RNA sequence: CUCUGGUUUCUCUUCAGAUCGCAUAAAUCUUUCGCCUUUUACUAAAGAUUUCCGUGGAGAGGAACAACUCUGAGUCUUAACCCAAUUUUUUGAGGCCUUGCUUUGGCAAGGCUA
């Protein structure tokens, strides 16, 4: 207990992140903690309009992470 | 450790269906299931709330944001 | 199904459900040295999965070694398959097809048969003896067969109850065993990706007698259960290997604090085990109740009245539980076998992986063609009908479904060693009970009834009306050579047919047995050793044929060679008086026979690479290196056939026209031999000239082959011939004292002691020596009785050596019943084996010429 | 009635020490290789004597080896002799060296 | 808990002590039924011994083997007790005497 | 006693989800969080029938072997007795 | 928190092919031997039976004291203090408008907000 999420396999891979609020972003996994809070580099916001905007390196709180999908092969 | 959790770990390597808190439905092979219900899957078919389908190679869903899972009947015995 | 089966933890329905999912199937072979715990480990797994079957207190239940001979002798004689469903430490169940193999060195054919259909190897190493002869041989065999390997160090309680070593020195002993195993693996394998180390999970520690089995992960899991806050995975990663614990900082380091702290392994794993064993064994009545209370182990008063050994077994069982470390090992480090299918097809299948069927099988899906491969044949207790045990590489076997069986001699062109049969019933063989099923999908082991008739040793089962481009899996390649030879006759000649049936049945049962009829009408059986042949004779006389049989005295099979080039170039002509051949013979270079036998060179190679090797390694000219034709009796034989024919004297196209016929004649001649009709070894036959007739009906067929054999015989006879004796490699495990007695006994039998060393960590010595196979008869009993049972020996075939005497010497005189001195052993061995074979009295170097 | 007993380990150790003189201090049965009741049974049934063992009357009427009439099988011109096949070998491997092994007992192999 | 205590080596040795010294409980036998030198003559004869003692060893082994081979399981009796019947009779009475006194008594009665 | 859940084990049970769905299956296991194991489980949306003369069953879906997370469980009542099998 | 079952000893009845015995006797018969000259007494291997020296299990009866350790069962079933931003007793997912679809009811999309 106080377990890690099993995410080493996904480290330094490009990912597609579905967040709550119908929000979606894409970026490279740079790290994580036991709460599933993530560090995502070269992150891009995929606006509901279809337009995408570069936001750089960011922190996503694991709380609000619905789902992730790898855009690479692990 | 909970009885249902042991039965979930038993389904690793089997084809399972997962509905999220938002009602997206993911069907494919369960690779890894963590104690907190965090789920790694592969070769997915996803069926959205509008009915449309898509295909994904690799996914990982947080346990909290899972509403439920359907497991094989191979386990029931 | 619905047959009656013993009560079990799991359920047959779940077993069948697992059978369909090939990602949860583990095909494993339990192998090791003699008496190193394999059978008791399997017994204990069976007890874990079958709460009703139980091992007797003072007697060890096996649940393998089922045969009466096995039970009486105490040594396993036949491999036994067991299919079970074992849980993982995580709690996830898998299906394990475990083939437990015999440990004795004579019965290595069973181990090879199990390897052919296994995907992983579990090597059992005794904690006190260490690495021994069969362990080395089996490591070599497994790495050469391309199987993943893991190790279980068994009998670790000997370090505590027999040698009573300190914890640190016990740790040193275990580390030394691991280093030995890694050294052997590196020596026999170029790839370094297979490194064995408990940190990685490739090594487990077990004591099968007292029901203990664990890895670093499992013993960290026990700590996690007792205190809930640890990640047992990280704990396990830190335990082993020169990692000292600092309790003030609660942290581990590569540097020793206090210069008296023990490694984390000794501090956490070994020492508490020492304490448990010592408290149970020495203070059972004073403080044992307190220690069990501390451990949380509560045992009933009926139980705690047991004697020391049953009490130890019970307490250790209660403390440790299931054998989850073994399951973790196998699940992590052995293919799926969905993953392991492709190397299996690459190595075994004759059609290659690149073939379309190669791909169809390397996919390994139940819904495809049928490509079962049967390696074993298990006889019903009555001894009448056999069942083929084998693995399903593709498709699904259905009971009652007609199949097509292909024997070892089948080829896609010679479609006559095949036969259509019908499968009656299918079984999932647990050791002492068979589950009957209706089908078996790919990736599993199965017993098939009704397909025994058209096969002898190995077979491939496909489907009729399909797989027209189907080829047979390679016949088993055996770890050694069957050399010992005996002759068999019935007591009442009226009952010969019964003996013939028994001979056929034993040939089927024993994979490496070779039964044949000589020219003089003598039935001969070839076997690896005296215990092997004793078991064969017992089975023949009691199980299969119920008659009385006389057995001749044991004798070995010799070979023939030359030591110098032929005095003159020999020649012959066809009965047609055309098609003249002219040959010479010489000895090969040192090691070339070993290369050819061990497949360091293959004739299938492109002539480019073949000549490259011949020119670079053995100092040949490329002209000759690109003039090779054949490699002795088989595609891999210790005699070579070169054609020195220069292009100016013989039309190369015409010579190539009869190339095949000359090759057939050469191979037959090498297979038979003129001296005593036995294999010819280490000879280079060089075709110096070949005048080939013009018309195909004047050449080929019944003209060249006899002439070719006669020329080969004449050239060999002209070259100074010699006999070659088989030589056994003996390893004796004796006390520190009896080494001199071993020396004496060996010296009495033309022996030669190569080495004698101590066993580190044990008070015993290993004496390695060379003995002649023909003198080896009774050697082990001589040693044991002379030394009072304190010395034990195991012998195995090593190499061929020239017999001291000169065989083709007619000056010598032999008396019928005297042990001859060395200088004419060759002559005696030649003449007496000629008599046995029923040939003429003596052979003259002119017998096969065309001149006389 | 003095029918059953249950001692303690120190008592048992002291009694063992006192009895030492009557005991051989052997920790194995490897000593009795070809010297236990089963080997003796085999030797009796075959009417052969272990060098240090007993000697009984033939259980069956012994086959006189001056009786068989030199078949092709038992021809002595074919037999290669290196070491005389001693009785110990026939007890050790009763089925490989004996013709008509009847009421023969297999012996526990190495331990 | 200490690694080793005063009575650890003793227990370890008892683990390999011969029967009955490996037990810690059981039943009671008869002085007749306990032979002390059976394990003595079951062993090999000590080296350099005279022919008479060697033959003694061999014949002792012979009779041991004969008994072991001819043994048959006992038969289902009904457990009738001679001296219990005598006691039930009225011509006999019980008393506790010195063994030598009883021996002289029996000698005189036999005479 | 702890029995209040263990009593209903093996029984057919009507479970109500937080979105308002109706899951009916055989109640085989639970835990601390009330994660539930439901064998031969179907989902209903429109109604829980009390013999609705028009029909009893609309939007019924066969699911099979279901593990439901307790987070999303609201309540449970006994629907029918255990199937014998 | 409560109810069974106790231990030792004496005797009777019956089953036991379980190393009933971690030891080992005698007698009779048969077969095969030593021989043989007739009885005792035997010689030495096998097979069968019996009797004696000894057992274990169960049941029955008696008589001497311990009566809840253990075997279970009746009983499987807890409170002092401190707490929840991924899986339920604190959770800020809150609303409205337009369009489209739908027989209406009802459903989907976007935006606005503080
Ligand atoms: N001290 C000790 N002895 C053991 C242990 N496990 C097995 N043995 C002994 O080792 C001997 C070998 O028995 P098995 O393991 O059953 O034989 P095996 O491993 O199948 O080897 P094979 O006879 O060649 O098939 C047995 O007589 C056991 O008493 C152990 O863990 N500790
Ligand atoms: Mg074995």
């Amino acid at each position: 207990k106080a377990h890690p999420p099993e995410l080493k396999k996904f480290m330094d891979k490009k990912l597609s992140l579905k967040l709550n609020g119908g929000r979606h972003v894409q970026g490279i996994l740079r790290g994580f903690d036991p709460f599933m809070n993530l560090v995502i580099d070269e992150c891009v916001e995929m606006a509901t309009s279809g337009q995408q905007n570069n936001i750089g390196m960011v922190v996503i709180r694991g709380n609000s992470i619905i789902m992730l999908e790898a855009l690479e092969r692990v | 450790i909970g009885v249902p959790i042991k039965v979930l770990h038993e389904a690793e390597g089997h084809i399972v269906t997962c509905e999220t808190n938002t009602g997206e439905v993911y069907r494919g092979k369960l690779i890894e299931a963590e104690d907190n219900m965090n789920c790694q899957m592969s070769n997915i078919t996803v069926t959205y709330r509008d009915g449309r389908v898509a295909q994904l190679e690799q996914v990982y869903i947080r346990g909290s944001k899972i509403r439920f899972l359907i497991l094989p009947d191979m386990l029931k015995n | 199904m619905e047959q009656t089966l013993p009560v079990t933890v799991y359920e047959m329905d779940f077993l069948a459900d697992l059978m369909d999912n090939s990602e949860l199937i583990r095909n494993v072979t339990l192998c090791g040295h003699l008496h190193h715990g394999k059978t008791c480990f399997v017994d204990c797994l069976i007890e874990q999965t079958h709460p009703e079957i139980r091992k007797r207190y003072d007697q060890d239940l096996c649940y393998t070694d089922i045969l009466f001979t096995e039970q009486e002798r105490g040594v396993g004689i036949k491999s036994t398959p067991v299919t079970v469903v074992l849980p993982d430490t995580k709690g996830k169940s898998y299906l394990f097809n475990i083939m437990d193999t015999p440990g004795h060195v004579n019965f290595s054919d069973e181990v090879t048969a199990g390897l052919r259909i296994s995907d992983g190897v579990v090597l059992f190493i005794d904690a006190a003896e260490g690495v021994m002869l069969n362990t080395e041989r089996l490591i070599k065999h497994a790495v050469q067969e391309r199987l993943a390997v893991t190790v279980c160090i068994n009998k670790i309680d000997r370090l505590i109850l027999e040698l009573k070593l300190p914890p640190t020195d016990a740790y040193y002993k275990l580390r030394h065993i691991v280093d030995e195993v890694n050294g052997l693996i590196s020596m026999y394998s170029t790839d370094e990706n297979l490194i064995l180390s408990p940190l990685l999970g490739n090594v487990c520690f077990s004591s099968s007698q007292y029901s203990i089995c664990f890895t670093l992960g499992s013993f960290a899991k026990i700590y996690a259960d007792t205190f809930g806050d640890i990640n047992y995975q990280e704990f396990a990663k830190r335990l082993w290997g020169d990692i000292y614990f600092n309790p003030k900082t609660r942290k581990f380091t590569k540097k020793a604090p206090t210069s008296s702290s023990q490694r984390s392994f000794v501090e956490f794993i070994l020492e508490p085990l020492y304490k448990i064993l010592a408290q149970v064994v020495g203070d059972v009545d004073t403080s044992l109740p307190r220690t069990l209370d501390e451990l949380g182990i509560h045992l009933t008063k009926e139980e705690l009245k047991l004697n020391i050994r049953p009490l130890l077994r019970l307490v250790c069982k209660k403390f440790f539980g299931e054998f989850t470390g073994f399951v973790d090992m196998c699940v992590q480090h052995i293919p799926s076998p969905k993953v392991g299918a492709k190397p299996k097809i690459e190595h075994t299948y004759t059609g290659g992986v690149d073939s379309d069927l190669g791909e169809a099988m390397s996919d390994c899906d139940p819904d495809g063609p049928l490509m079962c491969h049967t390696t074993k044949m298990y006889s019903t207790d009555d001894g009448v009908q056999f069942h083929a045990f084998g693995r399903v590489l593709s498709g699904t076997i259905h009971a009652g479904q007609p199949v097509k069986v292909l024997g070892e001699n089948y080829t896609l062109e010679d479609e006559e060693d095949s036969q259509i049969c019908t499968v009656g019933r299918l079984w999932i063989s647990v050791a002492r009970y068979h589950i009957e099923v209706n089908r078996v999908p790919a990736g599993n082991w199965v017993l098939i009834e009704g397909v025994d008739q058209p096969i002898v040793k190995t077979a491939t089962i496909t489907e009729p009306r399909g797989n027209e481009e189907a080829q047979i899996f390679r016949p088993l390649k055996f770890n050694t050579t069957s050399v010992i030879k005996i002759a068999v006759e019935p007591v009442n000649p009226s009952e010969l047919p019964k003996m013939l049936d028994g001979l056929r049945k034993v040939n089927k049962s024993y994979p490496s047995l070779t039964t044949k009829v000589e020219e003089s009408g003598e039935h001969v059986i070839l076997g690896t050793g005296e215990l092997y042949l004793d078991c064969v004779m017992h089975d023949l006389r009691k199980m299969y044929s119920e008659i009385d049989i006389k057995v001749a005295d044991p004798v070995v099979t010799f070979c023939e060679t030359v030591v110098e080039t032929s005095s003159l170039k020999c020649f012959a002509e066809t009965p047609n008086k055309k098609n003249k051949i002219t040959m010479i013979a010489e000895p090969l270079e040192k090691g070339l026979a070993e290369d050819i036998e061990n497949e360091v060179v293959q004739i299938t190679w492109n002539r480019k690479k073949l000549g490259e090797f011949f020119q670079t390694k053995y100092d040949w000219d490329l002209l000759a290196a690109r003039s090779i034709w054949a490699f002795g009796p088989d595609a891999t034989g210790p005699n070579i056939l070169v054609d020195d024919t220069l292009p100016s004297e013989v039309d190369k196209a015409l010579l190539g026209s009869v190339k095949d016929s000359i090759v057939q004649g050469f191979q037959w001649g090498t297979r038979e031999g003129p001296l005593c009709d036995e294999l010819i070894r280490n000879v280079k036959f060089k075709i110096l000239d070949a005048v080939v007739a013009q018309e195909p009906l004047h050449r080929g067929g019944g003209q060249i082959i006899p002439t070719a054999r006669r020329v080969v015989y004449s050239a060999f006879l002209m070259a100074t011939p010699r006999l070659m004796e088989p030589y056994y490699f003996v390893e004796v495990q004796a006390p520190a004292d009896c080494v001199s007695a071993v020396y004496t006994v060996l010296a009495r039998r033309r022996g030669h002691v190569t080495q004698d060393a101590p066993i580190p960590g044990s008070p015993l010595y290993t004496i390695k020596a060379f003995i002649p196979a023909i003198d080896s008869f009774g050697f082990e009993t001589d040693l044991r009785t002379h030394t009072q049972g304190q010395a034990f020996s195991l012998s195995v075939f090593h190499h061929w050596q020239i017999v001291p005497g000169d065989p083709l010497d007619k000056s010598i005189v032999i008396r019928p019943l005297e042990p001859q001195p060395a200088p004419h052993l060759a002559r005696e061995f030649m003449i007496k084996t000629r008599r046995r074979k029923g040939l003429s009295e003596d052979v003259s170097i002119s017998k096969f010429f065309d001149d006389p | 009635t003095y029918q059953r007993w249950q001692f303690t380990l120190p008592m048992m150790s002291t009694l063992y020490r006192l009895a030492n003189q009557l005991l051989t201090d052997l920790v194995d049965d490897n000593y009795f290789y070809l010297f236990d009741l089963k080997a003796f049974f085999t030797s009796k049934a075959l009417n052969m004597a272990i060098p240090g063992g007993p000697k009984f009357e033939p259980l069956v009427r012994d086959i006189n080896l001056q009786d068989e009439d030199w078949n092709e099988f038992n021809d002595i011109n074919k037999i290669i002799i290196r070491q005389p096949i001693r009785t110990e070998y026939k007890i050790a491997f009763p089925y490989l060296y004996n013709n008509l092994p009847h009421h023969v007992h297999l012996t526990w192999y190495h331990t | 808990t200490p690694l080793y205590t005063d009575n650890t080596a003793n227990g370890i040795a008892l683990l390999w002590a011969p029967r009955p010294f490996n037990l810690r409980s059981g039943r009671t036998r008869r002085a007749l039924d306990i032979p002390l030198v059976k394990n003595w003559y079951r062993e090999h004869c000590p080296a350099g011994q005279p022919v008479k003692v060697r033959v003694s060893y061999q014949k002792l082994l012979k009779y041991y083997v004969l008994n072991a081979l001819k043994h048959r399981p006992p038969k289902a009796q009904k457990k009738r007790y001679l001296f219990r019947s005598f006691k039930a009779t009225k011509f006999f009475q019980s008393t506790k005497l010195d063994w030598v006194e009883v021996g002289l008594q029996v000698c005189r009665q036999g005479y | 006693k702890s029995s209040k859940m263990l009593q209903h084990i093996d029984y057919r049970m009507r479970c109500i989800l937080q979105d308002g769905r109706i899951f009916i299956g055989t109640f085989k296991a639970f835990d601390k969080h009330m994660n539930l194991i439901l064998c031969d489980c179907d989902e209903f949306r429109k109604i829980k029938p009390k013999n609705s003369k028009q029909a009893e069953r609309e939007e019924k879906r066969v699911l099979g072997l279901v593990l439901l997370r307790g987070e999303n469980l609201v309540s449970m009542t006994v629907e029918g007795p255990p199937p014998k099998d």
